[PDB]
């Protein structure tokens, strides 16, 4: 829960950055797919007229 | 690429830039999807992308990142930040944010944060160890604000005639009790120039509700500060999201120790807006107001104090009289013992085109010795007793034409005498 | 571990003490949800823990015990007590208790009180064996409350005056009738000062409601006295909650024999929270005012007394004029006939930087015989014959010039003569 130090930042933080960065893209298309199955599994189905 | 750039552009320079990159007509829809479309391309073509502004939760979890020219607005110019920022820099309603953002992807279409860059203007490390801003510890005015400039030019004189009426420090609460057409409009205005004139280092915020929009382009391009206001063909709900949104990044500045200082025109027009907009709770007043409708308005009124352990907040709202609702008159006296500074603009002294008419019989200020030397509050004193057993025209004559020929304030403490 | 320890705390410290347990950052949040968090680990791996506050029933049959640095508020600093203690001790609304408490277990957020070690500083077998508080018979006042300190600083002499304008004693209903700007925030500040030196036995309280935050600072750090306030910030609930708290709390302690003495500015704002907070009954007076709106601060204004059984309940509210509103004017009509020690305040001398401008003719204190001396109260009769065919400003400028040189009150009364 603490993925954020920092120390020598010229380049360690950089590099901390860039994986924080990844880490917040991999959530984000996590929670994408999350929602995108969501909204296929719960609309509304058609039947008949 | 800056968004700030982009956004102090004419939407003609806008236009011009979408033809040069050779696109679809983008003169033909907003400037908000206008700056959209343009940074979309510029994007999908171009380096890493900044911005700045202002932000605000959501009940959802995540936050919008929006700008004071488009007044704190929703549209696509906002930039949405996910709540793991809110958890690991633990972000808050009202940060001032600059940071890197790249195009939305695939069925997204708000710009997405990479990076903080400046949290307040200021270091995200510093920005975890702050102070709370209820948590402080109030005091009275301690630093005198100087507004006289020493010129005396045609509407100097007006800042002048406060500085002996009611002078005003860091952290004091101001509360102007004036009739329509009595000359309020440029008295902030030559205020807001001479407070940004003697002290560029207090950042400067101006609040207009329910105003016409002559107004509002004539002060968003005169004056120093973030110009931000709220146009009465909107409802209430962006007069109180202004309301939210700018006493909330002052709440956050001054927590920076920095200090804020808030002009406000008018509070009888917010707390309207903050009685049409508040559910009704059964208990009714004289006029149709809720007795919980002015609860969040006498919070942003309190909002301002002088911080004990740093920077200051200090709000100047006026008020309106003598229109002939009950609201105003309600409004006014439940707000009358709350502000500890009066300025008090009698129309009777406007009609007879004495500017500026300024009731200084009925104004003045609590706990102004903390403000003014012995000498000089004592002169304030002498000069109070003079003109007080005279009437309110008179008074405001002598005033002015004494003030005319002397320049300046302490000269005209030695010519009085 | 003690509660009103880390109350007593500021909020660095706090941050410290968290910072020092090694725990997920605790200065983010609230000063209560502070304290919550780092007594739930103090507790973890610590004492038995201890507590003390004031206790309030809820209709559900339980109980809230809350701290007066928080204003008797609702959060997670509260001690949940049930009903088997209003039941085995049985426990009243205004109690002060003193006990053991221990974390909230599975699902809980409130601390649960564990063994009541003192009640209303008293033992809880004593507390049984008590006298109700209007079966009391009530009396008038007998013992005088000497203000003069003897000193004769710039400001003690203010209370010097009161001394010989309107002499108070325990048991005895003081109201303050004075317009805005009138110097009375102060003088009750002088006359807590002054009852707080020369009495350190009776309880001293203090109560302001929709006060402005930094007289409630500067307040609660100058004086001796739970110096418990209700700013404007909260709607009238709040205010009511702290009448009712106090002065229930007053109630307990002076049936505990204690004399118990009420500082309330003003009764006014009070009365107006009030009537916006108590529902309609059909019955509007002139300016949207309750018939029954005035039931209840009537109550809190008649609550004082002086008991023949043992202890005293005094209060002193204070009352505004001359500020415009209808509320002002009948409210002070109502509770002209009610209190027996008058103070009026003109504003008259107040504008001539005259301080304290006292009304000395039209104040006075009825039944002043029990509180004084025959010589005493004979000059203070001779003296007041002497003074009440003068006006009023030359009025308070003798009495002031002639208290200037002596220093002691009866020196004066010699040398008056
Ligand atoms: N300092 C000043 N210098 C020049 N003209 C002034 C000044 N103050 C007021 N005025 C006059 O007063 C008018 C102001 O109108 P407005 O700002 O709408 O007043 P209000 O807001 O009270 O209705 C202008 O027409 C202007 O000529
Ligand atoms: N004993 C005193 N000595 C000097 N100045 C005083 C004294 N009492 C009052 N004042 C003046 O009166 C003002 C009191 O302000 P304030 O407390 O707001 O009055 P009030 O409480 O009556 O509204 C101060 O500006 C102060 O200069
Ligand atoms: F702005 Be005006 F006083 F209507
Ligand atoms: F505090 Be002042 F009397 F309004
Ligand atoms: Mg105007
Ligand atoms: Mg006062």
């Amino acid at each position: 829960r603490w993925l954020e130090l920092g120390l020598t930042d010229e380049e360690k933080q950089n590099q901390l950055e860039q994986l924080a960065e990844q880490y917040d893209e991999l959530k984000h298309e996590f929670e994408k797919k999350l929602e995108a199955k969501r909204r296929k599994i719960t609309q509304g189905d058609d039947l008949a007229p | 690429m800056n968004l700030t750039e982009l956004k102090n552009t004419p939407v003609s320079e806008l236009i011009t830039l979408g033809e040069n990159m050779g696109l679809e007509n983008l003169a033909r829809m907003r400037k908000q999807d206008i700056i959209f479309a343009i940074l979309k391309q510029h994007a999908k073509s171009g380096e890493d992308i900044f911005g700045d502004g202002v932000l605000e939760i959501l009940q959802d979890g995540f936050g919008f990142l929006r700008s004071a020219d488009s007044s704190y607005l929703a549209g696509p110019d906002d930039i949405y930040v996910s709540p793991s920022q809110i958890r690991r820099f633990n972000l808050r309603t009202g940060d001032t944010i600059s940071g890197k953002i790249r195009p939305p992807k695939e069925g997204e279409r708000y710009f997405a944060l990479l990076k903080v860059n400046e949290v307040n203007f200021d270091k995200p490390e510093n920005a975890r160890n702050k102070i709370l801003f209820e948590n402080l510890t109030p005091l009275h005015a301690n630093s005198r604000l100087r507004m006289e400039r020493g010129n005396g030019s045609t509407e100097d004189l007006t800042a002048r005639v406060l500085d002996l009426a009611s002078p005003i420090g860091r952290g004091q609460r101001g509360l102007i009790v004036a009739p329509p057409k009595a000359g309020k409009t440029m008295l902030l205005q030559n205020i807001a120039q001479s407070i940004a004139y003697n002290h560029p280092d207090c950042v400067l915020m101006v609040l207009l509700i329910d105003e016409r929009p002559e107004e509002v382009t004539e002060m968003q391009r005169l004056v120093k500060g973030e110009v931000v206001a709220s146009t009465f063909d909107e409802p209430a709900s962006r007069h109180v999201q202004v309301a939210e949104m700018v006493i909330e990044k002052a709440k956050r500045l001054v927590e920076h120790k920095k200090d804020v200082i808030i002009l406000l025109d008018s509070i009888t027009r917010l707390a309207r807006a903050y009685n049409t907009v508040v559910p009704a709770s059964g208990k009714v007043l004289t006029g149709g107001v809720d007795a919980n409708a002015l609860h969040r308005p006498k919070r942003f009124f309190g909002a301002a104090r002088n911080v004990e352990e740093g920077g200051s907040l200090t709000i100047i709202a006026t008020a309106l009289i003598d229109t002939g609702s009950k609201m105003d008159e309600v409004i006014y006296e439940e707000f009358k013992g709350t502000g500890n500074m009066e300025l008090h603009l009698s129309r009777k002294i406007a009609e007879k085109r004495v500017f500026p008419a300024i009731d200084y019989n009925r104004s003045g200020t609590r706990k102004e010795e903390l403000l003014t030397t012995q000498e000089e509050l004592q002169k304030m004193w002498i000069l109070r007793k003079i003109i007080h057993p005279m009437g309110e025209i008179d008074a405001m004559e002598f005033l002015i034409n004494k003030l005319a020929m002397t320049k300046t304030n302490d000269d005209f403490f030695e010519m009085m005498k």
